[PDB]
């Protein structure tokens, strides 16, 4: 229930992160019917962008960073399931459903 | 007698180097030894001598469509930054 | 995310040239060198889409160089130090005032 | 403690110090401080209207007085020296009631009019006044009044708010070397003015709004724009010239509102010309905002950047790759220079130079073409050698450099070339080269001054560069530096004054001009910003490309616009005279569609086909790091490594044509200042 | 009619507060100073003013824009 | 009990190694402690005899960007026992959690959910530690000195999507910071 203490070492702060994958990915069925997502996207795309953004931060190495990561990781699943914003095309902050980009860039704009 | 022939092989020369640091030393001899020769033998090439702080020694040679070929001047005695020269002018070019 | 990767300057005010008085001298600011605003077509007032647009002059200010560089690298922005020019104190006389021109040449 | 301002203190040798008190800290000064400056080093702030650090001291204003012990009287802190043992008293009841007093004297005659005073928020007599004199108002009677003075189109007067304090009179006499304004009168009624109606004509003139510490002498262009607290401060540069003197930008909103002098000791010292500080007008007047090709009528249309770049790329492939010409504006930055370098190199052209007098010089060797010696290090010259340069109008903050040093070090100089008005004595040795080889032969009495002076200066303006001769000139040049030992490793006094803030990069990158009439036989011409090339030498089917932010004449022959954001919308990097390398700081934003200089050089090329090794502006310097490596040392002091000796001997002979004139109007030297209300207005009165 | 006054003055059937200052005649004074306050209750008007009226061109009062000459010479 | 007593008592009968600044003040008495001896201080404060400070005023979060521990947690307390109030504070940063006080004085529950909302500080055995203030889903902390005044991000409705949707900002007007300084 209460707020964990800080985890004491990278044993401890991995196996909190396998946890909140289970959790996180355990309720994507709920999100799915929540958002109506039945004919947009498949489970398997948003298990898979959880996964993904758990790698992009698998260079860490304080625990107290990972601590609050997943904090935060929990904090943005529960709003996601008990209070949906329903965009069309995201859930929350993830988007769902012949030149170099020099090129692009500049025929848009002057900041880049 | 390639000496006379850099105008005709490359575009443009530059050497860069450090002003005091001893591993641009003998760039600077090279500089002050052979700079009034060539530059006489060659009246329309630009040698663009460029020193910075801190920068390693390198030299550069600039031939047809911007293509451009350098040296590592580092760890290198007078004569054989002549060499290398003498390698810019004759191949590649 | 996105507005972590622009790139900033540390930099330390110098003093205003309408003013003789030194006291807002050694304060160091972020620089986030937000230059996009535009005129809404209605009254003409000056529009902006920039989160950044004016809270690194009003909000973030740092007491060092170093809190300043510290702050930035923990945040990840790309930033480049500009050193403040200082005054140099020279002597002075009002003696020199009178200065004999001296023999007529 | 940390002196006040940060500011440094140098001493010649530790013997030479002395030890004062200062509130009982104690503080090592050297000797010839005035107590204010040893006040200053013990980090206090003692309050000063009439003294300013860069004139000559005055002790009128009395607000700087302070309490010394042993002294029977409150003392002048601006103008007493300090003495070993002399204990100084800052915040003692005498100093305190004196400074009201003083402050009450200053505010019996003042005006009622802060809500209508230009300097309110940023006046040093509301603060002093709220700090030290914070004394109710007793004064009932009437005060005096005083009537406005015609000074000129650029500084507006209200002399009822004047205060006496004779910074502005002496100004002009030691800075602007113009000696118009005076003190006429006596008393209570002594009044600031020229007396004969006339206008302040110095291009030095706009620093008495700075100096002046109330309202009495303000902008008038600026005249009730704005409040300082409303303004957002930029610290960037000036490239009016190739001075780089720092500035402070201010603006509101998507818009410039003032130009103001930045403290740099070695450059300008806190100091700017009319030019770099009136000049802004014209940054949001006649701007190129969209592309434009000339339609079939021979009438320009907008089109989208995707439209304008394949026209450009399309026909750059229709001509031979000599027939390609680029040329770099006197305003361009080293990243656009060098981005257009690499594409026109790899277009298989060789022809592309920087706008100006020197585009077809030798570079080689980077002492020929900056000015060796340093700014500061003018101050040290007991002899001036001005050949074929008017700096007054060609760099003004570096001629201000040598008035300030013929004014205190009783320096000579010699001139050479057309007839000019200076702004200090100088001997006026001839208009030609005649006078060059006259020098160099002897028997003048100039020439054993110059074989008398320890520490020579020689400057030769770039203007001399376009010459059929400039070979001989030089090695004219040369053998007089040689025989009167100018260049020596305890002092180099060779110096070259370049005139554009892009031509000191544009000679370190290799911008060099190889085909004297390569433009005359050109079919693809690009011009970056070059809008002072006379454009009839181009043939007229020849295809023109404009590049800039403004245009006269260029504009009216190009085929296709690409407009370019200005320098204060962007971060350049610009090298001045010196071999000092500076970079802008973006202010406002750009104005319609325009893009960044080497942002469109960069895209053309990619549309032209051509692949750079580079997409941001990082990747711009460090390709120019492999070029010119101190362009990307900013902000770095640096002796150059070699000298005259390595240069070839030449044998041409001198010509007989006499010196020009190369900056005809000082106020119109660039398209910013050509599209500027107040310049136009400054060419008409003040000229 | 100015550029100043059509920033904001659309309305063209009234005057221009310009020219409404510019019709009301110099006040003659005995003397070469005169106070204005801008109302004849001084709290009620502007920060006072003194006008200097040496000149021969009339002196304008720089809050409200009254105008004063000397009387006399 | 005046303030002179509790100074002077607290220095006698606290463990030494609990506070690390004592300040004897007409601005308040106040005890600086470090972040693991937190907890103990404020049971020793409420449970003591001659100190019987039972009310928790409220707890509180500064910004400080120079130091290297940013944040100071202000702990704001009254004894009605003996008419006195006492300050007790610790600094923090953005990764170190610190004890919550909830089993000590239940009124903590929704000022440590603010100081979490408004500053990113971490309550260590808080039973129910969630955002209290903000709008759901909201991020970024907006009391921190780098957050700006008019955050990222606004709402409207959008008729095709027929609800209340978030946009990034863009304002007509932007916020005109004036420096008098
Ligand atoms: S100079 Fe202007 S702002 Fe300063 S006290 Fe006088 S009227 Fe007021
Ligand atoms: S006009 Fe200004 S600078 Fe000149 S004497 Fe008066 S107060 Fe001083
Ligand atoms: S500052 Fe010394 S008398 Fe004016
Ligand atoms: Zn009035």
């Amino acid at each position: 229930i209460g707020v964990p203490p800080n985890s004491a070492n990278l044993t401890e702060a991995r196996r909190r992160v396998f946890d909140f994958f289970r959790a996180a990915c355990r309720s994507i069925p709920t999100i799915m019917d929540i958002y109506n997502l039945q004919d947009v996207v498949a489970p398997s795309q948003l298990r898979y962008a959880i996964s993904a953004q758990i790698r992009n931060n698998a260079h860490i190495t304080d625990p107290k960073v990972i601590d609050l990561l997943i904090f935060k990781g929990m904090e943005e699943l529960t709003d996601i399931v008990d209070h949906a914003k329903q965009r069309h095309h995201i859930i929350g902050q993830y988007v769902v459903g012949g030149k170099t980009d020099f090129l692009k860039n500049f025929y848009t704009s002057n900041y880049f | 007698a390639w000496r006379g022939s850099i105008s005709k092989s490359m575009k443009e020369l530059r050497i860069l180097l450090c002003q005091s640091s001893p591993a641009s030393a003998p760039t600077r001899t090279f500089v002050e030894k052979n700079y009034k020769d060539l530059k006489s033998l060659n009246p329309k090439l630009p040698i663009l001598i460029r020193e910075c702080s801190g920068v390693q020694p390198q030299m550069w040679a600039r031939y047809d469509m911007g293509v451009e070929r350098c040296v590592n001047l580092d760890g290198l005695t007078e004569p054989q930054i002549l060499k290398a020269l003498e390698n810019l002018v004759k191949s590649g070019a | 995310e996105e507005h972590l990767s622009r790139k900033v300057i540390i930099y330390s005010p110098a003093r205003t040239a309408t003013q003789s008085g030194s006291g807002k001298l050694g304060k160091w600011k972020i620089n986030f060198v937000s230059t996009l605003k535009w005129e809404n077509p209605l009254m003409g007032w000056t529009s902006t889409g920039d989160p950044y647009a004016n809270v690194g002059d009003s909000a973030l200010a740092f007491d060092s160089e170093e809190a300043a560089k510290s702050f930035a690298e923990r945040h990840g922005w790309d930033y480049k130090v500009k050193k403040p020019n200082t005054p140099l104190l020279k002597v002075k006389s009002y003696s020199d005032n009178f200065k004999w021109k001296g023999n007529p040449q | 403690r940390n002196p006040v301002g940060g500011a440094r203190v140098h001493f010649s040798n530790p013997e030479d110090a002395i030890e004062v008190f200062v509130d009982g800290y104690a503080v090592k000064v050297p000797k010839g401080f005035t107590v204010l400056q040893a006040c200053e080093v013990a980090g206090v702030d003692i309050p000063r209207f009439c003294y300013h650090s860069r004139l000559s001291i005055a002790g009128n204003c009395r607000m700087c007085l302070v309490e010394v012990e042993k002294s029977p009287k409150p003392v002048a802190s601006c103008a007493m020296p300090a003495l070993p043992g002399m204990k100084i008293k800052t915040d003692t009841p005498i100093a305190k009631k004196a400074r009201e007093g003083v402050m009450e004297f200053l505010l019996m005659n003042h005006p009622l009019d802060c809500p209508i005073c230009d300097q309110g928020g940023e006046c040093d007599l509301q603060d002093q006044s709220m700090a030290f004199g914070s004394d109710r108002g007793r004064f009932t009677e009437m005060k005096r009044s005083v009537v406005d003075k015609n000074l000129g189109p650029l500084v507006k007067t209200v002399m009822t708010r004047c205060i006496q304090c004779t910074r502005c009179v002496r100004f002009a006499s030691e800075v602007a070397g113009v000696q118009d304004l005076g003190i006429l009168g006596r008393g209570s009624g002594e009044e600031i003015g020229t007396y004969v109606e006339k206008l302040m004509t110095s291009e030095l003139s706009g620093n008495v709004i700075d100096i002046c510490p109330v309202g009495a002498l303000t902008s008038k262009p600026f005249a009730f724009k704005a409040r300082n607290w409303e303004l957002k401060a930029t610290e960037t540069i000036d490239v009016s010239d190739a001075v780089g003197s720092n500035i402070r930008v201010d603006s509101r909103g998507p818009e410039v509102m003032r130009i103001i002098p930045r403290l740099n000791e070695d450059i300008n010292e806190e100091w700017i010309s009319d030019k770099t500080r009136f000049c802004y007008d014209g940054l949001k007047r006649q701007r190129l905002s969209d592309p434009m090709i000339r339609d079939s009528d021979g009438r320009f249309k907008a089109v989208s950047w995707r439209d304008a770049l394949a026209v450009v790329g399309d026909i750059i492939h229709q001509v031979k790759p000599d027939e390609i010409v680029g040329v770099a504006g006197q305003l361009s930055d080293a990243e656009s220079m060098m981005v257009l370098k690499d594409f026109v190199n790899r277009m298989g052209s060789d022809n592309v130079w920087c706008e100006g007098t020197a585009a077809g010089v030798d570079a080689d060797l980077r002492y020929s073409y900056l000015m060796n010696t340093s700014i500061s290090g003018l101050e040290n010259a007991d002899l001036f050698l001005l050949i074929g340069t008017q700096p007054r109008v060609e760099a003004a903050m570096v001629n201000a450099r040598i008035c300030k040093t013929v004014r205190a070090s009783n320096a000579k100089v010699g001139y050479v070339g057309p007839p000019a008005e200076f702004n200090y004595d100088c001997k006026h040795l001839g208009t030609g080269p005649d006078t060059l080889k006259e020098i160099a032969e002897g028997r003048h009495p100039f020439c054993t001054a110059l074989k008398n002076a320890k520490n020579p200066a020689i400057i030769v303006g770039a203007g001399l560069f376009n010459r059929t001769d400039k070979n001989a000139i030089l090695s004219s040049v040369e053998s007089i530096a040689q025989a009167n030992n100018v260049v020596r490793p305890d002092w180099n006094g060779l110096n070259f004054l370049l005139q554009y803030a892009a031509q000191a990069a544009a000679l370190d990158l290799g911008l060099i001009q190889q085909s004297a009439k390569a433009l005359e036989s050109a079919k693809f011409v690009y011009l970056m910003g070059a809008d002072d090339v006379n454009v009839d030498k181009i043939p007229k089917d020849a295809f023109v490309v404009y590049q800039g932010h403004h245009g006269d004449k260029a504009v009216y022959r190009a085929n296709v616009i690409l407009p370019a954001s200005a320098f204060t919308e962007k971060e350049g990097t610009y090298e001045n005279t010196e071999g000092f390398t500076q970079q802008t700081v973006p202010a406002v934003p750009t104005v319609g569609d325009a893009r960044d200089d080497w942002k469109i050089v960069r895209a053309l090329s990619e549309v032209s086909g051509v692949k750079l090794p580079y997409n941001s502006i990082e990747g711009v310097r460090s390709r120019i790091k492999s070029v010119a490596p101190n362009l990307v040392h900013t902000d770095e002091r640096e002796p150059a490594a070699f000298g005259p000796s390595l240069k070839p001997e030449c044998k041409e002979a001198m010509s007989t044509t006499p010196f020009q004139t190369v900056v005809e109007n000082f106020y119109m030297t660039n398209s910013i200042t050509r599209a500027s209300k107040i310049m136009a207005q400054c060419s008409a009165v003040l000229l | 009619v100015g550029n100043h006054t059509a920033k904001w003055m659309q309305d063209r059937s009234k005057k221009s507060p310009m020219e409404l200052i510019s019709e009301v005649p110099p006040i003659k004074v005995d003397g070469r100073i005169v106070a204005c306050e801008g109302d004849t209750n001084p709290a009620l008007g502007h920060p006072i003013e003194f006008i200097c009226l040496d000149l021969n061109e009339p002196a304008i009062c720089k809050y409200c824009g009254l105008r004063y000459v000397q009387d006399h010479h | 009990m005046d303030n002179q007593f509790i100074f002077k008592y607290s220095w006698e009968t606290l463990p030494k190694k609990w506070v690390k600044k004592m300040e004897r003040s007409e601005h308040g008495n106040r005890f600086d402690t470090n972040t693991d001896y937190l907890f103990q201080l404020l049971c020793f404060l409420k449970l003591h005899t001659y100190t019987r400070v039972q009310v928790l005023i409220d707890i509180c979060g500064v910004d400080y960007p120079s130091r290297k521990r940013r944040f100071e947690v202000v702990y704001n307390l009254l004894s009605t026992r003996y008419n006195s109030r006492i300050r007790v504070q610790t600094s923090a940063d953005e990764v170190t959690r610190i004890s919550s006080v909830v089993s000590l004085f239940p009124s903590a529950g929704w000022w440590e959910r603010e100081v979490w909302d408004m500053f990113g500080v971490s309550f260590i055995n808080h039973p129910d530690l969630r955002r209290i203030l903000t709008d759901y889903g909201f991020e970024g902390h907006p009391l921190r000195k780098d957050f700006p005044l008019s955050g990222y991000v606004q709402v409207r409705y959008d008729d095709p999507e027929k609800r209340v949707v978030s946009e990034p900002i863009e304002m007509t007007q932007e916020f005109r910071y004036f420096d008098f300084a």
